[PDB]
């Protein structure tokens, strides 16, 4: 039955995320090849082909890029909500606790999964059809050059763990089903659900990664690292909100960030 | 009726 929980979570992940690690690696290995964005000329070219509606009329390049960042996050929140609804037991939680778990978990899950589309030189964007370089993102004017580099730093060490989609699906489920989120109504029930998922994760890692006896505590630490990564990201987004008047924040993301940390 | 709750309720 524990194998069944792991399989059901893996299947829910493959169904609900447009990108998975196998799909990303096929693209990054070299139909629909990714357009490389490494400078302003190629950003503008990519925009006209991949987000044409955005530039059909323009705001600084950094602000257009941040808009695309937010649009990606909004889409991934939808994918995570559907994934969560398919996590065995999640739908038996109080509806308001479901909202709370998503509120506090989506950006931890976003940055964990972002690692799957990152390598040391850049990342896949726009449903796998663009590859934006890490150096180009670092080249943007402040504060926008500060968004992605900590996420690359997290991803390089996370990717060195050589997890596959069967591991990552359980890891993301564990992120979502966290009993210590603020404001939960049924802490005990969520703690027991989490314990079940974490139990399956521990056993799955033991079987799938027999070479690394520390892999489970490494991943527990990555969960903690992601919390700090999100707090820091929320702080930067707040700097953007107050100082970059042209950088409209999407209302769903505003709701997630509100009263968070 | 929040936006997140509306996502959760989507069929
Ligand atoms: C056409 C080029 C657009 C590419 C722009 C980069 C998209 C990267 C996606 C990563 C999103 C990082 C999240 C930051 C915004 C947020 O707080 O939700």
């Amino acid at each position: 039955d524990l194998k069944s929980l792991a399989k059901r979570i893996y299947e829910a992940y493959l169904k609900n995320f447009n990108m998975n690690k196998v799909k990303a690696r096929v693209i990054l290995s070299g139909n629909n090849p990714p357009f490389v964005i490494h400078d302003m000329e190629t950003l503008c070219m990519a925009e006209k082909t991949l987000v044409a509606k955005l530039v059909a009329n323009n705001k600084e390049a950094e602000v257009r890029i941040f808009h695309c960042c937010q649009c990606t996050s909004v889409e991934t929140v939808t994918e995570l909500t559907e994934f969560a609804k398919a996590i065995p037991g999640f739908a038996n939680l109080d509806l308001n606790d479901q909202v709370t778990l998503l509120k506090y978990g989506v950006y931890e899950a976003i940055f964990a999964m972002l690692s799957s589309v990152m390598n040391k030189d850049g990342m896949l964007v726009a449903y796998g059809n663009g590859f934006i370089t890490r150096e180009f993102l670092k080249s943007l004017r402040k504060p926008f050059c500060d968004i992605m580099e900590p996420k690359f730093d997290f991803a390089m060490k996370f990717n060195a763990l050589e997890l596959d989609d069967s591991d990552i699906s359980l890891f993301v489920a564990a992120i979502i089903c966290c009993g210590d989120r603020p404001g939960l109504l049924n802490v005990g029930h969520i703690e027991k659900m989490q314990e079940g998922i974490v139990h399956v994760l521990r056993l799955h890692l033991q079987s799938n990664h027999p070479d690394d006896i520390f892999l489970f505590p490494k991943l527990l630490q990555k969960m903690a690292d992601l919390r700090q990564l999100v707090t820091e990201h929320a702080q930067l987004v707040q700097i953007i909100k107050k100082t970059e008047s042209d950088a409209a924040l999407h209302p769903l993301l505003q709701e997630i960030y509100r009263d968070m940390y | 009726p929040s936006l997140l709750k509306k996502l959760l309720l989507a069929p």
